[PDB]
């Protein structure tokens, strides 16, 4: 989180919280009801973010759910959309913890070689949170909809 | 007599391994060990034969 | 010498010498007029010395003479003469700097390399050093030879 | 090394499930918390070593461990022991600043018994050195700030003994 | 002190040099090598980090 | 298996080289 | 900040350790706070150098290094 | 600053700004005007602010005004007020920057060696600051009061 | 390293004078544009891997230099130029974001020139694409986070140069 | 490095010869001054910041280069100044026990300008401070010590100019 | 580390003895097995990602440790346990090429163990998952060099329980 | 090369070749007379390689020359054909220096970083590469067909 | 670092083109030599240090350079003489092998000269031992692999001077 990362980044340099990190963890405390507002809003609506984004992705990808793409069949579908589900939960995790240390220290890390491992292409899986982005995004207001396509936008990021 | 044994034990062993190292990290610092004892250009002659 | 060593370490631990290093410095710095004396009287009689050594050398050893060995030819049974010379001058100059530094530093760092890219084997050279500490030993009195003795020692523990 | 909000999010993650209402209101004790966290981390690192020096004057000093034959005795002993001081109130600062002791037995309290122990470091008056320094930053931050720092205080106290 | 005989018979480790003259896939292997001292493990190509 | 024929070879007559030596030397 | 020196390390202790070789004559750019150790070890190595240049300082700035 | 900050901690991380660090940013440029409206504050009264901290200084610390203390005489107690002056004037840069980085990396690296090599107690210069932060909050609202404090804070607290 | 703030700072400290009026109103000039800046920086972090590509679909592609002969022939070569690519747009970032272009000369035009020099990269050609990469971005942020970006675009093609 | 003994060791070494009578007598003068050299050396040794902050007391301070503007100005400069004045102080010392200025030129007057240049260190000011230095050691330890002092101070500030 | 042939020089010389006929019955054995030895080294080093990642589509994948609360849960964890596999799969192609598993209890199973009890790693799911390793490599490679990779998978089987 | 891994690995380990690695250069070439013949079996039919292999790729993978995929149109298959061919050379290049250097240290290094920035799916190109073994392996002997397959199934299993 | 087949593969590469007649012509020529290649240089690891010290014996020996005052005066001297010289046939057998003179410029004669220049070595005199050393290899190994490795040795002594 916040509070970790400015509690490392002093404690390797052998001095205690400067000010302007102290005011940095006030300001994230502070925008911490907005911040469980966004959580909120994403948690409740999972469904249709799931199912709606899905829906987009084999519209634009649909080779991945052809016969011979990654995605085929009843079971590899739903594996698909489970993995789409991880990924809405560790957005929800980088939401409230105020930066991306969950979602990087749980589900982005290995990604390459396990999608390599999987035999995934991770350009769709990419198209994947994009099009979860894209109704997420279209879910809130305006400054609610920055906040969220910033941990969306480092998830994407992250797979490329 | 040992010694002119041990020569063709370390040479068929080396021969066998396929490196001359076990050779090597033996005979090399041997001269001095032997040379209070004996003539060397003898045991020269001696592994030549 | 003394206050190199004594410099040297100082500059280590970045300190001034202390009292003990720098008594030790004025030990050494007032009998160094005895020094004076004893290498003036082994610069004096370098010939005979180097010659009474050559004559118990090869005593102990007449194999380098004889065929085969390296002190065959006149030219190479010279430069065992100058050899000789050589490490005398060595053991003069460790004597006047009160400790073993010239003396590794000219002519010890490294013996055993020259004598193996040569021909000359080392036991020999040990032989040939107590031969010229016990001809060097002959032509001064025992407070002297107390302070002549142990660098021929320090040779013969370096050659080995 | 997790504050309140990354064992929350562990605990929600190991779980499979997203963040209900009980981790809700956890994260908004938290956020209710933090500010005067924040400024209690601000005052301790004010006066530092004013803190560690009224705990060795209140604790350590005129025993016998100052005296000649005790663990404080040398020069060398002594700026050690005031590096160990300082050590406990900054690890302290910390896990008040987190809200969770993760960081204590993470790397404060992982080998510092078998440490003490090999060293000959007396374990009881570094306990109450710990515990005077307690009482001397509850007595400057006040008294709900100084009740959080002093249950991580007490955290390393009971780790060390 | 450790003799030559002890040093010649033993495990011999690659030494990784980075000269600017080398070619490309031995600054990567250079850059592998100190990867894999350093941190114990290869954390690229087991992490992409 | 030649680095073992020759080693086979060597071992069965080590006696005679190591007597040929002992004349040779002595 | 940081400064590109030039400077030629002859190391003086290969013959006893019997290593192989690393070569001298290195031209590289410092760190400005651990330049001085760097400085001073090369002087303690016995070796000369060549040139010392300010690469990235801006000199005479208090803060933003 | 806390760009600077920032920039340098994702820099060495090989990574861009978290959108974490982004928000951090954009709250202290929304806050920039309330720090130049306390830096406004702490340079239009810096007369009365010297003058009362210097007087309730040697007030509580009259020895160091006292003949064979540092600060004894004429100039000496205007080099005195100077250095009081020279670090109102970093708490102002401090203030400004939102990060201790100008005051640190300007005036409290080598303080104490400085002021070991002037002759100079240390604490009676932490008392200085105490006393220009005692004046400085007394000249302020709440909130204000504060933030400038924090800065007097770390300047205190680097001292000791 | 420096960014408008701490080269303000800089400038009064070595006249060892007070902020004045003119610090002031520069210091009120960057801390208008600032909410500009982190709104340009967070869609040009969106989007790096798409305007380092677009920037080699428009100069690079179908050129002499990816054919054979080119210096960005070979998959290593191309591997190497998309990431210098990103360096010249993540520091441009990092110099739009600080208001500063002391990072670039710190960081980037260091030993550019003569590491490009040893190598045989051409200069001309990547001036050209960053050239190209600024365009795309100045098209992707609109007109004056895009001329606020192609400053420091256009500092390093002239410290490239 | 290396004292007038080994420099005396080389010379008759390079030459081939043994030590004839000028290198007796050279090594009888350097027996001679020995003892005032050693007695010095333990007088500097237990002033040197006395005479480092003597120094700045009478050239550095209260002018310009303390001021604002001043490559002395800031507290991480006066810091390293006075580092810089021990390490002269210090040298000195080492090249006055030695007997032989070769530590000087070694290990200190190696690439000090260069390093001076590129950090626009003032080489004048730095100067009169290493004589103000030299003229505080010479008040200290006598006529024959302060000269004998005084020589490897005018080597450093020659080397330096 | 030794292979089949280093064993039976150290048995010899362990001995003191040349090497007798049963001595050189167990090179000729090796010497037969070798060129088999060669080719399924090979075939293995062209199929290391095929062999781990059929290997977890076999044991590991849709059960309850790719789950949440399962120690391969996390992408690090992932890439760790890929990691782990291909150290196997390597380190018994390695044993399979000596004929000796000497390299294995030198360099895996050294302290794998206490490694893996630390850690919290279960120990029987990567003992089935070396395990399904082992059965697509006999099915890789044959029947006989199958046995012969599957004695050293076996052994570290043995040494991980 | 052969010689050229044989040279380096001895270099770092500051020893000369060791006899196994020098018989191992010596069998080297000698078995170049077979690579230079199965190079000119690769070299002289390289038409019908990438042809046929093209083919059978669009056979296999039809959505990449679909409208939506990378290679729709006319220079883009143009463009395929010439990767393809880019291959087959390196793979040319590999059969006679005896190893693989030449293909990695040419076409595999950053072969992820520059067909993701194409948009370019790699499991096509494997197929791709796959189709060209099974044609440039239906073109040979057996011994000739299993050392040609070695290095087309480097180059296979360097793309995943 | 690149042989005859490396140098030839990558003037191919860099054309773009599949290897023609004359490649194959130069591959043809390189695998023809190679086995006089690999026997020549088992012949010179067979005799390192007796080259070595027979190129000493003829040009270094017994000279000005060997007495005080030369440069391969000390053992020290002489011992790294003697590491200089095993270096130059070593990498003139690495080159040798390879065919190609790509790793003498790359790792020998890449700082040699700037070395010696301010080292104060003598870059004739080790040119001549050198020249030396390769007249008595090509005595060693006959006329014609004597000549491929007096070509790289008269490679080294023109990079060298
Ligand atoms: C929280 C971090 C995290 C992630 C991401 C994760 C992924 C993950 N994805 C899996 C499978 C999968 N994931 C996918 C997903 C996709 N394929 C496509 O074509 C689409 C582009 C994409 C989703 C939209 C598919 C098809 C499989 C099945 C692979 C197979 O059966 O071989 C599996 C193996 C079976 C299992 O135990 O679930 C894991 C562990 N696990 C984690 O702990
Ligand atoms: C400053 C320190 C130092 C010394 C002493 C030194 C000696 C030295 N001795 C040499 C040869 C020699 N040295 C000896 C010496 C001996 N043979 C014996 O049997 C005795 C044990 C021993 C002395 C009595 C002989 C016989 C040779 C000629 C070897 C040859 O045939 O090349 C050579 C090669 C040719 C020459 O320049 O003379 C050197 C350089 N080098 C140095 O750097
Ligand atoms: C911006 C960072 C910065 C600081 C802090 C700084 C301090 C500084 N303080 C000095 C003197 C001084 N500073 C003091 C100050 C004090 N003595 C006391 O007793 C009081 C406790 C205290 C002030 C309230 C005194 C007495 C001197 C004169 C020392 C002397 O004359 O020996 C001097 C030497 C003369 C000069 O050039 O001004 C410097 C450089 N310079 C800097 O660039
Ligand atoms: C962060 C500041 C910074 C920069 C910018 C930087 C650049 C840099 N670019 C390099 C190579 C390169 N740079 C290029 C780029 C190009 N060549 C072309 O033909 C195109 C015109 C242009 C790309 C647009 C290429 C092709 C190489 C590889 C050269 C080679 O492998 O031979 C290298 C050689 C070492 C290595 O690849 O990893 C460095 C150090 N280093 C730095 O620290
Ligand atoms: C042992 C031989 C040796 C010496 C002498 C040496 C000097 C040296 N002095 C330095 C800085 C310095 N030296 C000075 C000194 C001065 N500037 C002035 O205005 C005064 C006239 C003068 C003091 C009398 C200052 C102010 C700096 C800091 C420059 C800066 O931080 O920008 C630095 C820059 C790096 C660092 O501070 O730690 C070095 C390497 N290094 C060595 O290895
Ligand atoms: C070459 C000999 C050798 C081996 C084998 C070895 C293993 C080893 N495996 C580790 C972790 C691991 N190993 C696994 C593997 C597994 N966990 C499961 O659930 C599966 C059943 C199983 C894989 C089949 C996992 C998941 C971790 C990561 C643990 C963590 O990150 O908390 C670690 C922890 C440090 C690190 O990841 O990089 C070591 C040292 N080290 C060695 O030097
Ligand atoms: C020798 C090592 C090497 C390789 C591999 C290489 C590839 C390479 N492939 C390119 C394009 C391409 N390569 C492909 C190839 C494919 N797309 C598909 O769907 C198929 C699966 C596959 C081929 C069978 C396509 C479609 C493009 C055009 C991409 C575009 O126009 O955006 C380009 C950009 C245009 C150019 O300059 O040619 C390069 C540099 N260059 C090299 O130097
Ligand atoms: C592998 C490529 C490579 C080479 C060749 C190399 C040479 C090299 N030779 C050196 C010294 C030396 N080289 C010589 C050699 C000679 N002086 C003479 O008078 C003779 C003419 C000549 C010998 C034939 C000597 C005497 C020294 C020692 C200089 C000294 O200790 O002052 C040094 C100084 C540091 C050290 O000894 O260990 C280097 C780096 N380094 C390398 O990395």
């Amino acid at each position: 989180s916040i509070v970790t990362k400015s509690i490392v980044n002093a404690d390797a340099e052998a001095r205690y919280l400067s000010p302007g990190e102290l005011d940095r963890i006030k300001a994230f405390v502070t925008s911490g009801e907005s911040r469980l507002r966004i959580a909120e809003t994403l948690t409740g609506s999972r469904e249709r973010i799931i199912k709606s984004a899905g829906d987009a992705l084999f519209q634009k990808r649909p080779d991945v759910v052809s016969p011979g793409g990654n995605a085929y069949g009843e079971e590899m579908t739903a594996t698909c959309l489970r993995d789409m589900d991880y990924y809405l939960r560790l957005i929800t995790y980088g939401v409230v913890a105020g930066d991306v240390t969950p979602i990087e220290e749980i589900g982005l890390v290995g990604v390459r070689e396990m999608y390599k491992s999987l035999g995934t292409p991770v350009d769709a899986v990419a198209q994947a949170v994009r099009e979860m982005k894209a109704v997420a995004t279209g879910m809130m207001s305006g400054d609610d909809a920055a906040e969220a396509g910033a941990y969306f936008d480092y998830v994407i990021g992250a797979m490329e | 007599l040992r010694d002119m044994a041990w020569f063709l034990r370390y040479t068929t062993y080396a021969i066998v391994a396929g490196d001359p190292s076990i050779l090597v990290v033996n005979t090399r610092g041997l001269k001095e060990v032997i040379e209070n004892a004996c003539s060397i250009p003898a045991t020269i002659v001696a592994i030549q034969e | 010498s003394v206050v190199s060593q004594v410099i040297l370490r100082a500059d280590d631990e970045l300190r001034y010498p202390s009292s003990g290093e720098l008594s030790g410095i004025k030990n050494f710095l007032a009998t160094g007029a005895v020094r004076i004396r004893i290498a003036e009287a082994l610069a004096d009689n370098e010939k005979k010395i180097v010659d009474q050594a050559q004559k118990q050398l090869f005593s102990i050893h007449p194999e380098y003479r004889t065929s085969g060995g390296n002190a065959a030819t006149t030219k190479q049974y010279n430069q065992c003469l100058r050899d000789y010379g050589w490490y005398l001058r060595l053991v003069t100059y460790g004597i006047l700097a009160g400790d073993k530094d010239p003396i590794e530093r000219i002519g010890l760092i490294g013996v055993k390399e020259m004598y193996n890219a040569l021909g000359v084997p080392v036991p020999g050279m040990v032989d040939a050093i107590r031969c010229l500490k016990d001809a060097a030993l002959g032509v001064l009195d025992s407070e002297e030879a107390r302070i002549a003795a142990p660098y021929f020692d320090f040779i013969t523990q370096a050659m080995s | 090394m997790q504050d309140a909000i990354t064992s929350v999010i562990n605990s929600a993650d190991v779980q499979g499930k997203y963040l209900d209402g009980s981790a809700m209101d956890k994260l908004k004790a938290y956020f209710t918390t933090g500010a005067l966290r924040v400024r209690a981390a601000s005052t301790i690192s004010a006066n530092a070593a004013a803190i560690v020096k009224e705990a060795v004057a209140k604790s350590l000093l005129y025993s016998d461990v100052t005296r000649p034959g005790g663990n404080m005795y040398t020069t060398r002993r002594y700026a050690a022991c005031i590096r160990d001081l300082d050590y406990y109130l900054r690890y302290a600062t910390y896990a008040m600043l987190a809200g969770d002791p993760s960081i204590l037995d993470e790397r404060v309290l992982n080998g510092l018994k078998e440490t003490y122990n090999s060293l000959g470091v007396p374990v009881g008056s570094t306990v109450q050195a710990i515990q005077a320094m307690k009482e001397v930053t509850a007595g400057l931050v006040g008294a709900d700030a100084g009740r959080e720092m002093g249950v991580y205080f007490d955290y390393i106290c009971s780790g060390l003994s | 002190q450790l003799p030559q005989s002890y040093f010649n018979a033993a495990e011999k480790r690659q030494k990784f040099v980075m000269k600017p003259g080398l070619s490309a896939l031995e600054k990567n292997s250079v850059v592998k090598a100190a990867y894999r001292q350093i941190f114990e493990r290869d954390i690229t190509r087991a992490y992409s980090q | 298996l030649k680095r073992l024929a020759i080693a086979q070879a060597i071992k069965l007559s080590s006696q005679l080289i190591v007597s040929r030596a002992a004349n040779r030397i002595f | 900040r940081m400064f590109k020196i030039t400077a030629c390390v002859p190391s003086q202790s290969r013959i006893r350790t019997q290593r192989e070789l690393q070569n001298t004559y290195f031209t590289k750019l410092v760190p400005y706070d651990n330049w001085f150790r760097e400085q001073q070890r090369i002087m303690k190595m016995g070796g000369k150098i060549v040139k010392v240049q300010l690469a990235t300082g801006k000199p005479g700035t208090n803060t933003g290094l």
